């Protein structure tokens, strides 16, 4: 009664970067990562 | 279509190809998702490689990457002419041939 209960769907999620500012003692390039639970991580991935 | 079987793993026609018996009318012209099962809630219920023995033993309503195997089981019904039964008889002596 459980296992029928289980069921997927896929979701869309945008987001866009206007701007960034105030950064301190930087040292090198940077780049951000953003993921949802465990997808979208570029470290448990080969392909996305 | 080959997907389509009876309870023993047997084939069957598809459920769209099935006609309604003599002396009985439809009563419903559409096969029905069985909901009543052990399925998700598209009625399919899920199954591991179907192993040597080619009749598998174990489903369950969860969809998992280990099951390569899914299936539904579907309900229609018939009813007869409320007369007689005797044509009953009459297309049930070919029991073998």
């Amino acid at each position: 009664r459980v296992e029928k209960y289980l069921r997927r769907r896929k979701y869309s999620l945008f987001a866009a970067f206007y701007s960034a500012t105030m950064l301190q003692d930087v040292d090198d390039a940077i780049q951000f990562e953003v993921s949802i639970g465990n997808y979208g991580n570029k470290f448990d991935m080969t392909c996305l | 279509s080959d997907n389509y079987t009876d309870v023993n793993g047997e084939k069957v026609l598809p459920k769209d190809d099935i006609e309604c018996p003599l002396g009985w009318k439809w009563e419903d012209e559409e096969w029905s998702t069985d909901l009543n099962r052990a399925v998700d809630e598209q009625g399919w219920e899920y199954s591991i490689t179907i192993p040597p023995e080619r009749k598998p033993k174990h489903w369950v309503p969860a969809e998992k990457m280990y099951y390569t195997h899914r299936r539904r089981r579907w309900v229609r019904l018939r009813r007869r002419d409320l007369s007689q039964m005797e044509a009953l008889k009459r297309h049930r002596q070919a029991e073998a041939e």
